[PDB]
């Protein structure tokens, strides 16, 4: 059925502004 | 703190119980339903239960809808073949205006041509969602097969009648069946004086009794519906006993000896005679159980099966034979005691919640002069013997059968060859 | 005569106690001949790694299949001879086993309940039978479309984090999980200070506590080697998953933003907002799904394929309306709807027992209806405006769609709908 | 009209006042900047 | 045990019918989306037979035969 | 008092001056179909609806032919039927109720 679902990894494209994780999520959002 | 039955000069019954609950519930119960229709006005009651927010002499449709929403409350309608019920739920202090709404919905409806004619196409939709679960249409056919006239009439509107139920029919039905001597008002979360203030508004409504109807006559029918489905559903019954009878208690205990339904999640139902019988006749998925209905002037008892299409004949037979062994008196004290345990416990669990408790009280109020507490019910259960159970099984085995089946019937048997 | 709020004072208290191993016992006594009793456990799919994703569901399949003291169907026969019922469930975050019974049977009930959680007989034959059953149950399309879209939503929103993974897990895993994995799972997660024993109905608290010491007091409490698995911290991603199949009758759609979690106060106000929102299409709902540190806040609907765009427009417009223009009159209605829901849910012993257990796991304490009423009374249109703006306005959503979804708007078009140019 | 006298309309107008005077500021400053309107621009440091 | 629900157990939801009126505060189970049945072919109206002279000969005396042709209307005996 | 006969006199004068009776038309036929009027027309029973439609077509045909009915067939002031007024009053009440809800 569906349960085998998994999004493939997007590591190459994501911003470093969330990978450098020492700041709450929503504040990051605001910076971006 | 206890219930208090009472009857007004109109013949209206009223009862109440001040449980200190934050949510008050009030039910108006009526002797009406599909059994009082005839072939010339079928489907009237279905549209009647859907029409429970059209305009009235006392309040506009817009007013009823928005006013009930604005406090968070609900107004439900529930029917059977024999009774209808209008129920209101509200927070403490909301009663009065909602009671005005209840009064106008039941005693002074308008059935304006255009609103009725805009409401018609919803019958189709409601019946469709009902008929997604296959059990419903099988049971509907079972009543048609089992009876010639009254309990035969369908709960959902016939297809040929959709779009052709008229305002005049609604008016006539309400005028001839919504009468004060057919009624009870029940209140949970409400002090008797307050419920008296409510019932006071009903003093000038339609009095006396109405049209009494006809007695149901038994048919030894058979209905077959052919589809392409790989699973076939079947029901096989006979006539058993009237509601509120000792013999009906016998039949109940028999149902619970044979097997009434599961108790463990993903279990094997080792206690269930029918399930264990069938499990040795088929190796693909099946379901089986026993069936009870009871009415005012009749009742039905039988078996209900679901199986693969090629296995049906083996399943239906394997089930039936099991009952026969009880008729011959292969029955054990241990089974009987376990069955009575299941029955007493299931009964007490069925009335934990106020919603079902209200229903049960309202059902009693329409047919008896005094409320029967559960202890008395438990004793009546305790009082069934083994001989009563065996006699009930013999009644089933001997009497004339009715049958319904739906699916791919290339291997289903005919009622004459069981 | 009383007021609603005054009737909320008559509801009885919930008593709570501790054993020496740190298991907590909680009860609410309601003077009835019937009762519900269960064990709630602070374990779920978000503690499993990709190596054993799906273990708890497996364990749930063979929980009631036998213990050492009661081999095979003996347990089932003893439950059925009392006239009692036995049930279980498993979630992204919790697990539960409970029993419904007569109040007379409490000593046996607890006994059985302790026999089940400490002494299941994980026999190879039964393991293989459950393996075949679960594989068969996964082979055919035995899932409802609603479940499909909600699983897709969790997968896209919480990708790269344990919450993305499903309770059942992949089929590749059930054909490959072993008894060693099951016993390791139990040894590592089923520890006393993570468990609650809850009861509602005609149950006395001290009797329950005595029985708890007798039948549950030997459950260990020493977490060993910190054997508990290390796992990834929480993150929410604005993203979409689209599964197109133009043969299905109707399109299913789900869209959320990130909610605050169990602990925050804001939840109350949000619920009010929900009640205000909830024609075009057949079916529609709003929802809040809470976790420990995060959540999903959004809506779900079904449409004919030619009416997806309009419906999305209507929904996002209502969101913007609440963020910018709410008024007192509607807010009052929403508060009343919320009051009615809260009091309607807690009817009968089962829901109450369940509430006790879930509450002691999530909140650390039972929150009485009076406190909820006091929290509801403080909301007003200004609070709704503020908090809706705080979680909805100009945010990136997570979207999932299944069906004939050609007309589902592009992601940029959906993102631009989360803000107004005239504000 | 006579319809739009009542509580909801008062609340609704109060909801939009701030946005209104902000757009007013935008329009005024833009007009001045566009027409080099010295009457306003001579006061800008 | 005089209500359908207290008596019938798991068959109560098919032995009873309900409509919950104007929308409530909680959200119900089994929501049931509606793929309704398609419409049949549309046809001309039927004439009545309100005389014996018009009904005379309508009753069946022999079983039927089904017919079709490549340049003739389809027909039934 | 006499004032009733006097007002009814001027009203009859105005009615004959208007002249839709020369075309065989009732007063309620001559309303402009705004939203409320269309909803009131939706509510009519079949007989009234069909009578209205034919009357209107007949007036249009006469106007096409720059002609009028014989005097014998003109609509008379003392035996006219305001068949649409009741339905219109209900439609307007409903709209007023909704408006009044909308300001709270
Ligand atoms: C030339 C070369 C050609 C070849 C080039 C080749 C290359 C080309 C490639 C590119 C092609 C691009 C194609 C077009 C793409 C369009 C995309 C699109 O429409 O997306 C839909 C987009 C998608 O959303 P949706 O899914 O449809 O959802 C709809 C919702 O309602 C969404 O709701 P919402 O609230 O988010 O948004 C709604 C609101 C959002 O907008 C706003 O609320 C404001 C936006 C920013 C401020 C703009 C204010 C402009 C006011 C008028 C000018 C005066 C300025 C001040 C000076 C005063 C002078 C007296 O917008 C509107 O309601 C529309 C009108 C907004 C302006 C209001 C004034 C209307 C009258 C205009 C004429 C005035 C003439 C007289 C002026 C006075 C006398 C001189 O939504 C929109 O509605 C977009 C609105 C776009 C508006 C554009 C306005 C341009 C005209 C300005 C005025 C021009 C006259 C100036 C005269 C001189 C005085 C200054
Ligand atoms: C009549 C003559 C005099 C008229 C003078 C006019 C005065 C007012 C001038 C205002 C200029 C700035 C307006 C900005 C509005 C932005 C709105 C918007 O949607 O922005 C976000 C959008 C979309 O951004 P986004 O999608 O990336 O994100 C926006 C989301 N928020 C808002 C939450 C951040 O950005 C745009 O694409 C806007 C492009 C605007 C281009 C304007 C060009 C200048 C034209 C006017 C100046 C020239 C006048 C010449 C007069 C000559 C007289 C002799």
């Amino acid at each position: 059925s569906h349960t085998d679902v998994k999004v493939p990894d997007f590591y190459d494209y994501r911003r470093l502004e969330v990978l450098d994780s020492t700041k709450s999520s929503r504040e990051s959002s605001e910076a971006r | 703190q206890d219930l208090e039955f009472t009857k007004l000069p109109n013949g209206l019954v009223i009862a109440s119980l001040e449980n200190y609950a934050p949510l008050s519930r009030i039910g108006l119960f009526i002797k009406a339903g599909s059994r009082y229709e005839d072939s010339n006005n079928l489907g009237t009651t279905h549209l009647l239960r859907l029409a429970s927010s059209l305009t009235t002499k006392g309040a506009s449709s817009f007013k009823i809808t928005r006013g009930i929403e604005a406090v968070g409350s609900k107004l439900s309608v529930t029917a059977t073949r024999e009774t209808m019920a209008y129920t209101v739920e509200c927070l403490r202090g909301d009663v009065d205006i909602l009671m005005e709404f209840l009064l106008n919905v039941t005693t002074a409806p308008e059935f304006r041509r255009w609103e009725v004619a805009d409401l018609q196409p919803q019958l189709k939709i409601d019946k469709a969602v009902a008929f997604q679960n296959p059990q419903t249409h099988v049971i509907e056919n079972l009543h048609a097969a089992a009876y010639r006239n009254a309990l035969a009439n369908p709960l959902y509107c016939p297809d040929y009648r959709i779009g052709k139920v008229t305002s005049e029919e609604l008016h006539y039905f309400v005028q001839n069946h919504f009468t004060s001597a057919r009624m009870a008002l029940i209140g949970l979360g409400v002090s008797h004086p307050v419920l008296k203030q409510v019932a006071e508004q009903f003093l000038n409504m339609r009095g006396g009794f109405g049209l009494s109807g006809v007695k149901a006559k038994y048919r030894g029918g058979e209905i077959r519906e052919q589809n392409g489905d790989s699973l076939v559903h079947a029901a096989l019954v006979a006539e058993s006993a009237v509601a509120g009878s000792a013999e009906a208690n016998a039949f109940s205990v028999l149902q619970h000896v044979l097997g009434a339904g599961p108790h463990i999640k993903r279990g094997s139902n080792t206690t269930s005679h029918l399930y264990q019988a069938v499990a040795k006749a088929t190796q693909q998925p099946f379901d089986v159980s026993a069936f009870n209905a009871n009415y005012s002037d009749s009742g039905l008892f039988g078996i209900y099966t679901i199986s693969q299409a090629t296995a049906a004949g083996d399943v239906i037979k394997a089930a039936y034979n099991q009952v026969k062994t009880i008729a011959q008196g292969n029955l054990s004290n241990t089974d009987v005691q376990a069955a009575k345990n299941k029955l007493k416990a299931g009964y007490l669990m069925s009335v934990e919640s106020s919603e079902r408790f209200l229903e049960e009280v309202g059902s009693q109020a329409l047919v008896a002069g005094s409320y029967v507490p559960p202890s008395t019910v438990l004793q009546q259960i305790d009082s069934v013997a083994n001989a009563d159970v065996i006699n009930a099984a013999k009644k089933f085995v001997s009497g004339q059968k009715s049958m319904v089946a739906s699916g791919n019937l290339g291997h289903t048997p005919f009622v004459d060859e069981l | 005569t009383a007021t609603f709020a005054q009737a909320l004072q008559f509801v009885p208290e919930t008593q709570v106690s501790l054993l020496d191993n740190g298991l907590r016992v909680a009860s609410e006594q309601s003077s009835q001949p019937t009762c519900t009793v269960g064990v709630w456990i602070d374990v779920g799919s978000r503690f499993e790694t990709e190596k054993n994703n799906g273990a708890g569901y497996f364990l749930e399949h063979l929980a009631f299949k036998g213990t050492k003291n009661r081999p095979g169907s003996a347990l089932e026969k003893e439950v059925e001879s009392m006239g009692a019922h036995l049930n279980a469930y498993s979630t992204r975050e919790h697990t539960a086993y409970y029993i419904k019974a007569l109040s007379k049977d409490l000593p046996k009930v607890v006994e059985l309940l302790g026999d089940i959680v400490q002494n299941c007989s994980l026999e190879d034959s039964q393991i293989e039978k459950e393996r075949d059953v679960i594989l068969r149950e996964m082979q055919e399309n035995d899932a409802s479309m609603r479940d499909v879209v909600f699983d897709y939503l969790h997968a896209t929103a919480f990708q790269g984090t344990p919450l993305a993974q499903t309770v059942e897990g992949p089929s590749e895993n059930v054909r490959k999980l072993s008894r060693a994995d099951l016993t390791e799972y139990l040894s590592t997660h089923y520890k006393a200070p993570r468990m609650v024993l809850a009861a509602a109905g005609g149950v006395e608290h001290q009797q329950l506590l005595d029985l708890a010491q007798k039948h549950l007091g030997d459950i260990p409490w020493t977490y060993a080697e910190d054997t508990m698995p290390a796992l990834t911290p929480c993150r929410f991603t604005g993203s979409e998953i689209r599964h197109r199949d133009d043969a299905l009758p109707f399109a299913h759609v789900a869209i959320a933003v990130e909610g605050p979690g169990w602990a925050s106060p804001d939840n109350v106000a949000l619920q009010v907002a929900n009640a205000i929102i909830g024609k075009l299409c057949q079916s529609f709902q709003t929802f809040s799904i809470c976790y420990a540190d995060t959540g999903l806040l959004g809506a779900h609907f079904v449409c004919d394929r030619m009416k997806i765009d309009d419906m999305m427009f209507v929904l996002q417009g209502q969101w913007m309306r609440l963020c910018t223009s709410a008024t007192e009159s509607e807010v009052a209605r929403g508060k009343n709807i919320l009051r009615n829901a809260l009091v309607s849910h807690l009817d009968g012993t089962t829901p109450v027992c369940e509430d006790i257990g879930r509450s002691l796991l999530t909140y650390g304490r039972r929150i009485p209806l009076a406190e909820w009423e006091s929290r509801i009374a403080e909301v007003d249109a200004s609070v709704v405006r503020e908090i809706c703006s705080k979680y909805i306005y100009d945010q990136c959503p997570a979207v999932a769609g299944y069906g004939p979804i050609e007309q589902l708007p592009d992601y940029n078009r959906i993102r631009s709908g989360m803000f107004w140019l005239r504000f | 009209m006579t319809r739009f006298l009542g509580p909801r309309y008062r609340q609704l107008v109060k909801n939009w006042i701030p946005t209104a005077y902000t757009w007013g500021a935008v329009g005024t400053l833009g007009l001045a900047w566009a027409a080099d309107w010295r009457l306003i621009l001579d006061w800008v440091p | 045990m005089l209500s359908v629900a207290a008596r019938s157990g798991p068959f109560a939801p098919v032995l009873s019918a309900t409509s919950r009126g104007v929308a409530g505060a909680l959200r119900p189970l089994v929501q049931a989306t509606v793929p309704a049945t398609p419409e049949p072919p549309v046809l001309d109206l039927k004439r009545p037979f309100l005389s014996r002279e018009s009904l005379s000969g309508q009753a069946v005396r022999r079983p039927l035969v089904a017919s079709v042709g490549l340049n003739v209307p389809a027909s039934v005996c | 008092s006499a004032s009733g006969k006097w007002l009814d006199g001027i009203r009859k004068w105005y009615y004959n001056a208007a002249g839709f009776n020369k075309l065989g038309l009732l007063r309620d036929d001559t309303m402009y179909e705004d939203e409320d009027v269309k909803e009131a027309i939706r509510r009519l029973p079949d007989n009234l609806y069909n009578d209205r439609m034919f009357r209107i077509k007949r007036a249009l045909d006469l106007n096409l032919k720059h002609q009028i009915l014989p005097k014998e067939q003109w609509t008379k002031y003392e035996e006219e039927n305001f068949y649409l007024e009741p339905y219109l009053k209900e439609v307007i009440r409903e709209r007023k109720e909704r408006e009044e809800w909308a300001k709270k």
